[PDB]
């Protein structure tokens, strides 16, 4: 029972920055789950944006320096949260952004290969139009 | 006819010290067939070590022994008052058995 | 002739050791435990033999030279005027060393064979 | 230029204690191949000590376990703890049993809890306790100690020989010295897998149906100087003893519950005489003479025999069992110093018995209908030496019991369990 | 609880013979315990005299023919006994004689090597002056 | 498959012996007894194989010549007409002899190899 | 020590595969069951080793060529930049293949040896 | 929620009334142990802790 809830549609102008939040109902902790942020252009195929895993954050080469990923674990009155911040938006960033959460606890499982991973659960996707 | 000799014929130490006593044999005893005894004045000798490095029931853990070929060593740690008198050294690999000349401690 | 060579010299006892090797409803708890323990002991001895490359042999030869500090007796004296029990009592303090040496020698042999066949 | 060589199958053993298989013919002893095989070990001298042998503890535990497992499923006699109204028996319809049997009337529960039945039984006076100093109010001996279970009708009380077989990796060494006394070196040793058949016969003062010494009488004790240590005397010529109960009992049953049946003695049909054991006086005289002569070798004083000093019925009189009847015989004609012809010893029968102290709590032995007649061989005597004062000119030996382990130490004294260590390392010119 | 009790001091003249006894309280039998008799001259080291083991008596080369060792086992009134008999005494035999017992039951024990043995228990010793 | 080619001739049966060789929480007392007995049977078979110098093999050749009194039939008749059950029944009276000779031959081989290495 | 090579590369771990090999009264039902299961696991591993001709060996070479569809990786990358767990995870899907191949090879060898001994 | 501390707090609990244990035989070999009497102090049992 893993439900990922995301923020709503945001319409922005070039030069600004945006933040997308994903709440992971059912995820006990992000120490045993990895959060992968991916992109889908309007009519193109999915693109990998970034990853938080074992409390380490990383991004692809095309996104280094302008994309920042953070996360906070289970609290008293909120599930685990993952946040994606995009700086210096341009007209090419209009797309639907997805959070995916993949289990990591089973070391012999086939859903992950040394950091690069499958995407077992998906959020409803947030539309960002610039 | 193995003849065993002890070098430190006389020793002196204080309470809490550590004492080493050495025996040298005319032949190598590969079976570690060596025993260590203690004798206080006016009393019968007491056996403390057999097979070079084996203790007996009631003998304190302070006493220890090492064996190698012709060289055998008795080590006494945290020396107390009761550990006084003449220490003797015996072999029983060949017949007859033979004792050392004894070393005086305290 | 099980244990029949106990009082014989090792020169004659070493001949035909395979007698010892051959000899080596609702059930009670004790019977089942005894059977399991016997199986475990046999497997432990076989594990020791297999570590040294002596898996299916009774008279197995090795490549570890005999250190004279383990025992300095002559070959004739060992194999002509003593029994197995006395000999095993005499060298009791070095069995653990000899076991480790045999294991290391076997490992070195395996690695060297691998390297030689690599060439 | 010598190299290590490994030998598997070296004949080297070490003293060890393990569990041994039980052979015959939770707990079970039913292998059926006791076929023995013996191998002498030449030029081997082995140290034996019968008083530090684990086989006796194993046999103790096995016999206790078998006794408890046999009595597990059959009848419990908890309703019998009822106040009994006991009067003198009427048997009108060396000596008679009118002073030992009491006619007791009581109430018992039927298979329906709402109705009780008034019944009667003939009980022996040794199994009853009087509640008031002058009255007819009586109870059973065990009602203040434990709960008794009836000896189930299908249980057979005769002993069966038991062989003990060492598992793989072990062996049983046997000392064949013909004058062995249980401790010391043995120069003629053999090796076996299974011991000879041993019957778990229970007795107190005289060892029965046992093996005989090969050469001469053997005196065995843990410590001769300690007067608290029992002395086992093993004979080389058994003495035949025949015990009988001439009374004809009636085994009558009362239904005391839903499927629980209690067997009792209805009446003594005829031949009102006490049970007795017959023995030959001359053979006993010769055996006692030989025992005295042998014991002269250890004690340098005149040797006399006296009856047990005191105690209860259990620790004073010769207890044994056969046909399922439990006899306590008064051995005072023996062990008292005309001995001509036949010696007749009186005996009393008990039904509530506690064979093993604290084991099984107690057992009720049902009676047997016919006349019981039974024979046995005396092959050993257990004695105890009274503590002297250093001034008497003679030593007094009394027949005494004690631990039942002594009844089995006399059969397992020549056995030892050893562990094989088949892994040798020797210097050899091979490479 | 092996207590070895020996006889008292004796003063003798040259040419005579002496007997020294040793009572072994706590020793069950001499079939499992070996008895060793040793000598200690005043101000010198211990010297081995003889032994009885498995009911076989032996003496060293320096004492053959003039020392006789005997022993009897446990009896009804006294513990096991061992005894030295010394013939043709000379002025050099004045010394303290010690009776020792060592267990031989365990064949694998390190207290004995095929007859030549260590001495686990010691008696109080008898002073003999000639 | 397992016990397949049981009705086939021994020539065809010997081709694929490995197919048959490969197959060779309170549990309950009977399950424990069955497991222990299976382990014991496997170890007994392995002990017999290792006594003859065939510890880890399916087909093992030995140095014991075939006595014609054990069976005097032709090679073709054995390996092209009968099955394994018939053959094993035919020579059932000589199995113990052959086992003893195999053990003796292995022992002689070991001792002779040791003597040769000594030289 | 035991398992201490985990986390190191396979080149360094392959030279210490002896510690793991060396380290691989009413008792109660659970203890007895555990003992029997441990014996069973050891014997199963030994059975697989025996089917391939590596009964008493730790490092054993075979005649089965390495298919590139199994790994397709460089020798230095395998033995210098990976650990044993990663390697075993990568090639899991093919293990049951390779095992079978090994068995077949051994069988072939034996039969060929028999032919080479009949000539 | 499990809260695991790094510094233990010592607590000492006592019952100061002197109980008299007696025995009643309720069957064959079956013995029942009861509180025969209450003597000494009669204060309630309590635990002591440092504030
Ligand atoms: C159990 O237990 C366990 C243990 O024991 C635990 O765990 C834990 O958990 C936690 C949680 O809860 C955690 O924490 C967390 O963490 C995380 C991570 O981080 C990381 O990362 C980051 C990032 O990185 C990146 O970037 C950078 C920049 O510079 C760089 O450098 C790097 O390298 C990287 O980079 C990369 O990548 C990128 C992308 O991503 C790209 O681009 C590039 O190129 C590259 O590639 C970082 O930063 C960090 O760091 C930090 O830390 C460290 C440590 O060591 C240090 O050292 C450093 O220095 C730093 O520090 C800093 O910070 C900190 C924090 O903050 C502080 O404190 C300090 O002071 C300083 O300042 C790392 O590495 C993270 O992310 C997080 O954070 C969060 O939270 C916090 C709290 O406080 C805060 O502060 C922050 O801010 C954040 O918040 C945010 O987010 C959230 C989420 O959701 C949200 O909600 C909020 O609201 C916020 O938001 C905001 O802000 C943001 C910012 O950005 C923005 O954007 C937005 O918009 C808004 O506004 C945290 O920190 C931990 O760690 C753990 N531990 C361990 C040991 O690990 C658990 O939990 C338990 N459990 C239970 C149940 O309890
Ligand atoms: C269980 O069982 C078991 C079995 O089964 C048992 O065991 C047993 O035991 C017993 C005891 O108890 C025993 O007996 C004993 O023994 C011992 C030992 O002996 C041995 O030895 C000896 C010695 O030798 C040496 O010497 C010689 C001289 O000639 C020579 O020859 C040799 O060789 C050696 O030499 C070497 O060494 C030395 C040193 O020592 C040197 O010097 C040199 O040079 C060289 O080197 C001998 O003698 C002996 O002999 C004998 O024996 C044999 C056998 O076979 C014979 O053959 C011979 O002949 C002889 O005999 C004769 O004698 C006898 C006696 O001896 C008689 O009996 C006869 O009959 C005849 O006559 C051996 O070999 C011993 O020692 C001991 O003795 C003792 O005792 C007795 C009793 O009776 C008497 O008699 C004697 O006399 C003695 O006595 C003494 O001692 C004691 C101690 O304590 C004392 O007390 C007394 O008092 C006396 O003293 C006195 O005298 C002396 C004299 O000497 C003097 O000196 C002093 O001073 C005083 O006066 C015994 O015999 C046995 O044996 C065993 N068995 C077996 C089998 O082993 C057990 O016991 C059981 N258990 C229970 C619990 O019961
Ligand atoms: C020392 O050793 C002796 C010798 O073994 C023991 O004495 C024997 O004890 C056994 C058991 O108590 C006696 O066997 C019993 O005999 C009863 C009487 O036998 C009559 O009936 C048979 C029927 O064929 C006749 O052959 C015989 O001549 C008599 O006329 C039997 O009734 C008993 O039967 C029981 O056992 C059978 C076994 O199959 C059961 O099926 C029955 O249902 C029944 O339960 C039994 O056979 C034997 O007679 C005694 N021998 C002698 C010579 O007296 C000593 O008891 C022993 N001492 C001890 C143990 O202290
Ligand atoms: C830990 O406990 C919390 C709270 O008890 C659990 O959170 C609950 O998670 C379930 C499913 O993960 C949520 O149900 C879903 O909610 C979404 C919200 O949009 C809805 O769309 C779905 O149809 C479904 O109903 C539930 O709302 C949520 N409750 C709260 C208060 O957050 C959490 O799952 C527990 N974690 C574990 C590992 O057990
Ligand atoms: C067999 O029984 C006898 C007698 O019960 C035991 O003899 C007793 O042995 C103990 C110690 O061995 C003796 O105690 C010691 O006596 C000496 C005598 O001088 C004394 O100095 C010590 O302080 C200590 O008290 C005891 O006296 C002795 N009893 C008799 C009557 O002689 C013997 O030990 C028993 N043997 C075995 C193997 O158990
Ligand atoms: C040689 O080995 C023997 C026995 O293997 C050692 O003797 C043991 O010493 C320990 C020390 O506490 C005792 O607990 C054992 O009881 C002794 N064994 C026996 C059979 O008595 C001896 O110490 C070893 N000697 C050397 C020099 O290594
Ligand atoms: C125990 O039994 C005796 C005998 O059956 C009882 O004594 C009889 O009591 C009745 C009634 O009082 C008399 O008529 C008889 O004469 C008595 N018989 C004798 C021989 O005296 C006695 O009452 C019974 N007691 C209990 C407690 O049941
Ligand atoms: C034991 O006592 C009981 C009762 O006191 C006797 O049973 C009675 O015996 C007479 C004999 O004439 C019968 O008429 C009665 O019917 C019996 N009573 C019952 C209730 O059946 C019994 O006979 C006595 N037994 C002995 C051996 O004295
Ligand atoms: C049973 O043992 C006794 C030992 O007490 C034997 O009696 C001795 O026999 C020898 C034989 O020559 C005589 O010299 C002794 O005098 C006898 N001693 C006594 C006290 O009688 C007896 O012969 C043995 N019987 C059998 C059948 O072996
Ligand atoms: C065992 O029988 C003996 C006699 O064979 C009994 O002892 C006799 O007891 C009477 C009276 O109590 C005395 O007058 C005799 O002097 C005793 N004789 C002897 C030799 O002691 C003994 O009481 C019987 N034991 C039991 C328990 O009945
Ligand atoms: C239980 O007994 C202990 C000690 O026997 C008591 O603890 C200490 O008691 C002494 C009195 O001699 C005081 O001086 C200490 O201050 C006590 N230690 C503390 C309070 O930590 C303890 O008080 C007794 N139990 C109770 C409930 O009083
Ligand atoms: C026992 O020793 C004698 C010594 O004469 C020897 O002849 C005999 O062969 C030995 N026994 C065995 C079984 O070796
Ligand atoms: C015993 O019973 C008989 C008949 O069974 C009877 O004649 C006699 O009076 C009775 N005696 C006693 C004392 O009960
Ligand atoms: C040893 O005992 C056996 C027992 O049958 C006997 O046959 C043999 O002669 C005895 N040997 C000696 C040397 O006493
Ligand atoms: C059974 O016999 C036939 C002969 O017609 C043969 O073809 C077939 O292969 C045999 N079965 C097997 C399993 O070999
Ligand atoms: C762990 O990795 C480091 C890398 O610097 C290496 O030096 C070390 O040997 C590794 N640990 C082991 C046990 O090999």
């Amino acid at each position: 029972q893993i439900h990922l809830v995301q923020s709503g549609t945001e319409v922005k102008k070039p030069g600004s920055s945006v933040t997308v939040s994903c709440k992971a109902y059912g995820v006990n902790t992000f120490g045993l789950y990895a959060v992968n942020w991916v992109r889908q252009a309007p009519g193109q195929s999915l693109e990998y944006i970034g990853q938080i895993w074992r409390w380490k954050s990383s991004a692809s080469h095309h996104f280094r320096g302008r994309v920042l990923i953070s996360a906070v674990d289970l609290t008293g009155s909120s599930p685990p949260i993952s946040s994606l911040e995009i700086k210096d938006l341009t007209s090419d960033d209009t797309a639907v952004y997805f959070c995916t959460t993949t289990s990591t606890y089973d070391k012999w499982s086939g859903l992950h290969h040394d950091g690069v991973m499958a995407f077992s659960s998906w959020g409803q996707g947030t539309l960002i139009s610039v | 006819d193995i003849q065993m000799t002890q070098s430190p014929s006389t020793l002196s130490a204080s309470i809490g010290d550590t004492v080493r006593i050495s025996c040298r044999a005319s032949q190598s005893i590969t079976g570690n067939w060596v025993a260590w005894y203690q004798q206080r004045p006016g009393k019968a000798p007491r056996l403390l070590i057999y097979r070079g490095a084996a203790l007996l029931g009631g003998v304190p853990s302070r006493f220890s022994g090492s064996a190698a070929g012709t060289d055998f060593t008795l080590t006494i740690g945290n020396l107390q008052a009761e550990d006084f008198g003449t220490f003797y050294c015996q072999q029983y690999d060949t017949y007859p058995g033979t004792f050392g000349q004894g070393t005086k401690v305290e | 002739g099980f244990l029949g060579a106990a009082g014989s010299t090792m020169g004659a006892a070493s001949i035909t050791l395979t007698v010892q090797a051959r000899q080596l409803t609702v059930w009670g708890i004790k019977q089942l435990q005894a059977r399991v323990l016997a199986v475990e002991r046999y497997l432990k001895d076989q594990k020791f033999l297999g570590l040294w490359g002596c898996s299916g042999k009774i008279i197995c030869c090795t490549n570890v030279p005999w250190n004279s500090t383990w025992s300095n007796k002559s070959y004739e004296e060992i194999w002509n005027n003593m029994t197995w029990i006395e000999w095993e009592k005499e060298i009791s303090n070095y069995t653990n060393r000899i076991y480790d040496l045999l294991t290391e020698s076997q490992n070195q042999q395996e690695r060297n064979e691998k390297d030689l066949l690599e060439l | 230029n010598l190299w290590v060589t490994v030998y598997y199958g070296v004949p080297v053993w070490r003293d060890a204690d393990t569990t041994l298989f039980c052979a015959s013919d939770t707990h079970a002893c039913v292998p059926t191949d006791p076929n023995p095989q013996e191998i002498p070990l030449e030029n081997v001298t082995e140290n034996f000590n019968m008083w530090k042998n684990n086989m006796v503890e194993q046999m103790q535990e096995d016999v206790i376990s078998l006794w408890d497992q046999s009595l597990k499923p059959c009848v419990k006699l908890t309703p019998l703890c009822v106040t009994l109204n006991c009067t003198k028996a009427n048997l009108t319809h060396i000596g008679n049993i009118t002073d030992e049997v009491k006619n007791c009337t009581f109430n018992m529960t039927t298979e329906i809890r709402d109705k009780q039945q008034k019944v009667h039984a003939l009980f022996y006076a040794l199994d009853i306790v009087q509640m008031k100093e002058n009255g007819s109010e009586y109870r059973l001996i065990s009602c203040n100690t434990s709960v008794i279970k009836q000896a189930c009708p299908k249980i057979s009380f005769d002993p069966i020989p038991i062989h003990y077989c060492a598992p793989a990796g072990y062996a049983i060494l046997k000392c064949n010295d013909k004058k062995f006394n249980g401790t010391g070196p043995c120069k003629n040793v053999s090796t076996v897998q299974c011991t000879h058949g041993i019957k778990p016969v229970v007795s107190t003062q005289l060892l029965l149906n046992g093996s005989l010494a090969e050469e001469e009488i053997i005196i065995r004790s843990e410590n001769l100087t300690n007067n608290a240590k029992n002395i086992i005397v093993h004979l080389n010529k058994s003495v035949s003893i025949s015990c009988t109960r001439p009374s004809n009992n009636t085994r009558t049953s009362i239904r005391i519950g839903p499927g629980q049946m209690f067997y009792r003695t209805g009446d003594i049909i005829g031949d009102i005489r006490k049970a007795y054991c017959e023995l030959n006086g001359t053979e006993w005289n010769e055996t006692l003479n030989k025992v005295t002569e042998k014991l002269k070798e250890h004690f340098n004083k005149t040797i006399v025999f006296q009856p047990p000093s005191g105690g209860d019925l259990e620790t004073t009189m010769h207890h044994f069992n056969c046909r399922g009847e439990f006899f306590y015989c008064n051995t005072t004609k023996l062990f008292n110093t005309e001995f001509n012809g036949t010696i007749i010893l009186p005996c009393r029968i008990k039904q509530i018995v506690n064979m093993w102290q604290g084991v099984g709590q107690a057992m009720y032995a049902p009676p047997i209908s016919g006349i019981i007649n039974c024979t046995s061989n005396i092959t050993g005597i257990i004695l105890t030496r009274d503590g002297g004062n250093g001034n008497t000119t003679d030593e007094t030996f009394r027949p005494g019991g004690g631990n039942i382990k002594d009844n089995w130490r006399s059969e397992l004294y020549k056995y030892k369990v050893v562990q094989i260590e088949p892994l040798g390392i020797a210097p050899t010119r091979c490479k």
